């Protein structure tokens, strides 16, 4: 369940992708 | 530890067709559903920065290696708060979660209550950060 862990995961992973892109 | 269980799930939210790998398209769509507009070039730079093999896709082991703030969230909030009034209603919460990857009002109203600190029935920014910063 937890639709929130899902949203959080997506958001946080997209942020890490943006990061590796900048590093 | 088996927190590889949370990354595996995160990986599955991206690996939509569940073929074991994340592609450029499959990455762009998730990033778009979250309010971003990356270019095709940015979609290959990011993959190649994680893609150690030389394929063009990211498999789970590679994803794990990579997996081991305000604006991204303030930007997510705005995707949720569709009418920009500072509050995520139950309707907006449905609309956005079904756009993020999901099909009830018991499921949506449970979500609200799980983060509704002040109890007004909707989700504001402060309450939003709580569920995003674990
Ligand atoms: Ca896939
Ligand atoms: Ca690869
Ligand atoms: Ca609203
Ligand atoms: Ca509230």
């Amino acid at each position: 369940a937890s639709p929130w862990k899902s949203a959080r995961l997506m958001v946080h992973t997209v942020a890490t992708f943006n990061s590796i892109k900048e590093r | 530890e088996e927190q590889i269980a949370e990354f595996k799930e995160a990986f599955s939210l991206f690996d939509k067709d569940g073929d074991g790998t994340i592609t450029t398209k499959e990455l762009g769509t998730v990033m778009r559903s979250l309010g971003q507009n990356p270019t095709e070039a940015e979609l290959q730079d990011m993959i190649n920065e994680v893609d150690a093999d030389g394929n063009g896709t990211i498999d789970f082991p590679e994803f794990l290696t990579m997996m081991a703030s305000e604006e991204e969230i303030r930007e997510a909030f705005r995707v949720f708060d569709k009418d920009g009034n500072g509050y995520i209603s139950a309707a907006e919460l449905r609309h956005v979660m079904t756009n993020l990857g999901e099909k009830t009002d018991e499921e949506v109203d449970e979500m609200i209550r799980e983060a509704d600190i002040d109890g007004d029935g909707q989700v504001n920014y402060e309450e939003f950060v709580q569920m995003m910063t674990a």
